[PDB]
RNA sequence: AGCUAGUUGGUGGGGUAAUGGCCCACCAAGGCGACGACGGGUAGCCGGUCUGAGAGGAUGGCCGGCCACAGGGGCACUGA
RNA sequence: GGAGGAAGAAGCCCUUCGGGGUGUAAACUCCUGAACCCGGGACGAAACCCCCGACGAGGGGACUGACGGUACCGGGGUAAUAGCGCCGGCCAACUCCGUGCCAGCAGCCGCGGUAAUACGGAGGGCGCGAGCGUUACCCGGAUUCACUGGGCGUAAAGGGCGUGUAGGCGGCCUGGGGCGUCCCAUGUGAAAGACCACGGCUCAACCGUGGGGGAGCGUGGGAUACGCUCAGGCUAGACG
RNA sequence: CCUGGUCCACCCGUGACGCUGAGGCGCGAAAGCGUGGGGAGCAAACCGGAUUAGAUACCCGGGUAGUCCACGCCCUAAACGAUGCGCGCUAGGUCUCUGGGUCUCCUGGGGGCCGAAGCUAACGCGUUAAGCGCGCCGCCUGGGGAGUACGGCCGCAAGGC
RNA sequence: CCGAGGGUAGGGCCCGUGACUGGGGCGAAGUCGUAACAAGGUAGCUGUACCGGAAGGUGCGGCUGGA
């Protein structure tokens, strides 16, 4: 483009897609339960991994992952999201954070803890 | 000190009044190159002295009526109407715009 | 005998009924450390001789790097195909800023404040070949006016 | 009808060192000349001469490249590397005396325009004044 | 901060040996003499390549760990220097031996750094004057580093003021060793230092 | 992608601390727009702040300067 | 917490059953004393007011502390909280067991189908430390809106082709103006922040003092190569 | 018969009067549409005969719009050199079209092939540049979604932008 | 006189939603055929037209990115 050209039509700015609306900008939505089930793995995997669609607060309504080993949620315990997707189930774009509202911790688990929402056990 | 421009007279068809054409320039704020830009202000004219196609300075003087806040400083230079054509022309593609 | 560091190391391959050989490069640089360096490029049946061939045309071919400071005359920019390599010399304590390809050629031929920038196609080889070219035309205030003799 | 007549010039050399070519003429020129005597005065050239193709003037320009080389390619390294105009006809190139540029670390040279003649990046810099970038060679 | 725990593990580890101990580290039993292997399961295996970050990061982390100082102050530290005028190898020890623990280690003062720090910290130590209890605490030119009036009584002062006697130290420095008392003579120049690290590859690893 | 009836200008008045179509009469028919008028969306603005080799990009919380508002909206009174 | 302390406890983990590892780490030994216990205890506060002088310039005298018995100084004095992230590659840190496209990991490439450094526990290791991780958003890397600093034969990208309006661009020489452009002086560009120095709080963070800068823009003067404009001439473009 | 562009020659006339070009306007293959002509051959559709598992095809025998003309629409395209236009500069070898000259030669415009230098990711380009430069216009910014949707303008429609 | 707003009436834009409808994206191993990639087994692609369960076929002109 000539030097005038730009003078003219000029450059455009990029601007990207929210990869995710949790809403207000915000770290993270309060929701409850709609439905409480078990999808199947994308391209060359397979499994079934426990899902929840949660009603968020803003009147939406989105598919959610359960992160971990085993859980205790149902049609309508509360929860709070976090926000990531999963290469691997089309339809979740979101986490379900452990260890708050009607969301247990992971039963049993010892290793990286922050995630899953376990709290540090005693030694005796 | 009062601001002063000079443009030419590019429309008479007011009572007293003479709106004058004004161009300036200056570098491109990013791409450099000089770009020419200009304004319209509208201009006192007292003893209706000025006519069509003259070129002038205009003094930054006290507001004579709304959208009104220029007068006709000095003559310039009579017989310019080669200017005036651009404008003009300027315009009337305008009606090879619209639908 | 110089330094000899080996920048990096491939396996390729190519095709035939059965199956597919083989077939492993090399690319190093080689210095001194005092202004001498040479890029060298060895492919063959196997790691160790390949590595082995490196070495050996880098000796081959090498440039003398008119240092200064222990930076660099000049700056300047080179393009080798669709791989651009500017060289940005700084003042002393500094360090040697670039990519794991652009500064090991960089340290052997001794350089110890250098600004650098890797544009372009960022394949490994090409930048090397890159950098080569661009301290081959590197010019000192001498050899400068050397030319504008007359 | 050759837009920018300088930025030709300096292509019509860079063009002619390509291939080492002994003169080259271009369409004569007082701010062409003034341009030449740089290259000159600051040795990118033997230097010029007046000529003359019909009644029509141009410029014999007389290049200047180093030793003959040994190895493959003998072809010998060149006085003028890297000629290309700055401020350009659609692009006016201004800059105060602060400004003005430091072409190729001291080596190379900005041949610039100013209001007291064509000085260059050393001789504007000193004589304290700024002016239309008109090019850089080294 | 300052580390506490296990400490000739990184004595070893590092490869290069180091004094975070002082006297035991001159035993034939520094661990390090008996064992020229990093710890854990692992150590004496074919030791693979390391990669250049691999070697960036042990560099200044050995550094680093000398001083037992934290990460943040040590990067703290490092854009110090870097903010200030001059060759930043240099200029980030010169500041990094201004620390009123390291003065009182290099000193004499203290036998390990990390006994040179408890040693400041319960005031121990002074200064042109006045106590302090400020390992951070950047000395200047020109600057008493003496031991405190209570403290010249103490059995480990002396056994440390001890050997001390006599024993050179330092060109930028000075020990008036009865009146236990040093000067801070000037900011060192790159050879005054003698440690195992090249500094240049600090630089490096916070360019990253 | 066309906009405009106090709309653009004028004479005379009203009004204010004061200019002005701010307001009112009568007069002329003007004023504005691809250098983007009109309309829609969004936003308080700046000194600064974050980031970046820089040119830039993002940003305007605490602090300082200005504007705006005081449940939504209108009004005038007292008064420097 | 600091210094010493085994060719190196037990427990636990690997093991080619010889051994290796946590690891000087622990114990243990001495010395240091965060905390807490007792005492002493502020700067921040010198004016307004009164006497003399004149109710003034100048001199003297006195009252007042929320924080607060808090800082800070002195003496005594106990070994006295550690946690989180990862260890397939980018990217630093590796082995056992369980598991068996299940349970699960996941930023990307991908991992898991009976011997998994990629899941889950363990041992060990890397990293940081009163924090460590995660989500969200801004810039960076992105030279991927490219003025600096990109491109279009086949990768995305030349308008199906002309004509021409506005606009962008303008051959050789001489003179006038000096609009851009260039220089100097001056006003302005508050303070705070920033950056350079110096000190105050035990350092620092914070905070005070001083210095140095800032494009822009107004004003006065100056320069005339390149761009512009007016004036004169030419014939290499273009037309006839 | 009417008429466009274009090259050469002579150096005569004008004296920079130029280049480009958003929008605008004009032209724009084939198929297609309107009204009216025309209709031999060919031939979407359509009908048979074969082949075939089937054969809404390929092959065969028929055959209607259309293909043609007039006037008016439509405005697409592998509308291709997949290469915007103008100017200057940077080896030559070869054959070819068409001009001019004291014509075994020289020079001017044009169409090709191999190729210096140079470019190129490569293939290739290469004085008919994709080289080296300047001017101005158009255009690209991961694939699919989709040249879809909506709005708008145009069109009889089909559909176009 | 003007005047917050209230009322009546008619327009403009934007959002949500709606029986039903159109195609579109994705989904480890469904039914039908084989269109394209090698002369793809009738060279391919293409604008348009017509037709057919579907890919597709055929007509007309065009490109080679075919022979
Ligand atoms: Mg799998
Ligand atoms: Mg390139
Ligand atoms: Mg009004
Ligand atoms: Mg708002
Ligand atoms: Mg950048
Ligand atoms: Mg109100
Ligand atoms: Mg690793
Ligand atoms: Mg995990
Ligand atoms: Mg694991
Ligand atoms: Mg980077
Ligand atoms: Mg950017
Ligand atoms: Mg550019
Ligand atoms: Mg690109
Ligand atoms: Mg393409
Ligand atoms: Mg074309
Ligand atoms: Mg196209
Ligand atoms: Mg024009
Ligand atoms: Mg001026
Ligand atoms: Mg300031
Ligand atoms: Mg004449
Ligand atoms: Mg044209
Ligand atoms: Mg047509
Ligand atoms: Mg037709
Ligand atoms: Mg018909
Ligand atoms: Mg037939
Ligand atoms: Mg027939
Ligand atoms: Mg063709
Ligand atoms: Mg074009
Ligand atoms: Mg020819
Ligand atoms: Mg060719
Ligand atoms: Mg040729
Ligand atoms: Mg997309
Ligand atoms: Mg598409
Ligand atoms: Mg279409
Ligand atoms: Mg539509
Ligand atoms: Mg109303
Ligand atoms: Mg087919
Ligand atoms: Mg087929
Ligand atoms: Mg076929
Ligand atoms: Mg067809
Ligand atoms: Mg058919
Ligand atoms: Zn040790």
């Amino acid at each position: 483009p000539t030097i005038n050209q730009l003078v003219r039509k000029g450059r455009e700015k990029v601007r990207k897609k929210s990869k995710v609306p949790a809403l207000k900008g915000a770290p993270f939505r309060r929701g409850v339960c709609t439905v409480v089930r078990t999808v199947t793995p994308k391209k060359p995997n397979s499994a079934l991994r426990k899902v929840a669609k949660v009603r968020l607060t803003s009147g939406y309504e989105v598919t959610a992952y359960i992160p971990g080993e085993g859980h205790n949620l149902q049609e309508h315990s509360v929860v709070l999201i976090r926000g990531g997707r999963v290469k691997d189930l089309p339809g979740v774009r979101y986490h379900i954070v452990r260890g708050v509202y009607d969301a247990a911790g992971v039963k049993d688990r010892k290793k990286s803890r922050s995630k899953y929402g376990t709290k540090k056990p005693k030694e005796a | 000190p009062k601001k002063v421009l000079t443009g030419v007279v590019v429309s008479d068809k007011m009572q007293k009044t003479v709106t004058v054409l004004v161009e300036r320039q200056f570098p491109h704020p990013l791409y450099g190159k000089v770009i020419k830009r200009s304004k319209k202000y509208l201009a006192h004219d007292p003893e209706e002295k000025y006519k069509l196609g003259d070129v002038v300075e205009i003094i930054e003087s006290r507001p004579i009526s709304k959208r009104k806040r220029f007068r006709v400083l000095r003559l310039v230079e009579s017989g310019r109407m080669d200017l005036v054509e651009k404008y003009l022309i300027r315009r009337q593609n305008y009606e090879s715009l619209s639908k | 005998d110089f330094e000899e560091k080996m920048i990096l190391i491939r396996r390729t391959a190519r095709m035939q009924a059965g199956g597919r050989r083989f077939r492993f490069g090399a690319l190093v640089v080689v210095g001194d450390r005092q202004g001498r360096v040479g890029l060298g490029f060895g492919k063959a049946p196997e790691v160790p001789l390949a590595v082995q061939k490196a070495g050996y045309y880098a000796r081959r071919n090498m440039v003398e790097v008119p240092l200064q400071n222990g930076t660099i005359p000049h700056e300047i920019e080179v393009e080798f195909g669709a791989s651009k390599i500017v060289l940005k010399p700084a003042a002393p304590g500094t360090g040697v800023i670039a990519g794991a390809v652009p500064r090991a050629i960089l340290e052997l031929a001794g350089v110890t404040d250098i600004l650098t920038k890797e544009l372009g196609s960022r394949n490994p080889i090409n930048i090397a070949y890159a950098t080569m070219e661009a301290l081959r035309q590197l010019r000192t205030k001498a050899d400068v006016e050397r030319l504008r003799k007359g | 009808m050759l837009t920018d007549p300088i930025a030709d010039m300096l292509t019509r050399i860079r063009n002619a060192t390509r291939v080492y070519k002994e003169s080259t003429d271009v369409p004569a020129s007082r701010f062409k000349e003034e341009i030449l005597r740089i290259l000159a005065r600051e040795g990118f050239i033997k230097g010029y001469e007046r000529v003359d193709v019909d009644g029509k003037p141009y410029l014999r320009v007389y290049l200047k490249y180093g030793p003959r080389r040994q190895g493959p390619d003998p072809r010998p390294e060149q006085v003028i590397h890297h000629i290309r105009r700055i401020s350009k006809p659609g692009r006016r190139v201004y800059v105060g005396v602060k400004e003005i540029p430091r072409v190729r670390r001291g080596l190379g040279i900005a041949i610039l325009s100013t209001s007291k003649g064509v000085l260059t990046d050393r001789e504007a810099r000193k004589l304290g004044v700024g002016g239309e970038l008109i090019c850089e060679v080294w | 901060g300052r580390y506490i725990g296990p400490v000739c593990r990184l004595c070893r580890r590092e490869g290069v040996k180091l004094y975070l101990k002082g006297e035991r580290c001159y035993s034939p039993k520094c661990a390090m003499e008996r064992r020229p292997y990093p710890p854990g399961q692992h150590g004496q295996k074919r030791a693979r390549r390391p990669s250049d970050y691999a070697v960036r990061l042990r560099e200044k982390q050995k550094l680093r760990r000398i001083y037992g100082i934290s990460e943040r102050q040590f990067r703290n530290l490092f854009e110090e220097a870097s903010k200030k005028k001059g060759v930043t190898g240099s200029v980030f020890l010169g500041l990094l031996e201004s620390r009123l623990d390291n003065v009182v280690y290099r000193l004499g003062f203290a036998v390990s750094r990390r006994q040179a720090r408890q040693l400041v910290r319960h005031g121990h130590i002074t200064v042109n004057g006045r106590r302090v209890d400020l390992p951070s605490y950047r000395v200047r030119p020109g600057d008493e580093i003496a031991v405190a009036e209570k403290s010249r009584n103490l059995e480990l002062i002396r056994q440390n003021l001890e050997a001390m006697k006599g024993r050179k130290v330092g060109p930028w420095l000075s020990l008036d060793v009865e009146g236990m008392k040093g000067k801070f003579l000037r900011l060192p120049d790159r050879e005054d230092l003698a440690l195992p690290v090249n500094e240049q590859l600090v630089i490096e690893f916070y360019s990253r």
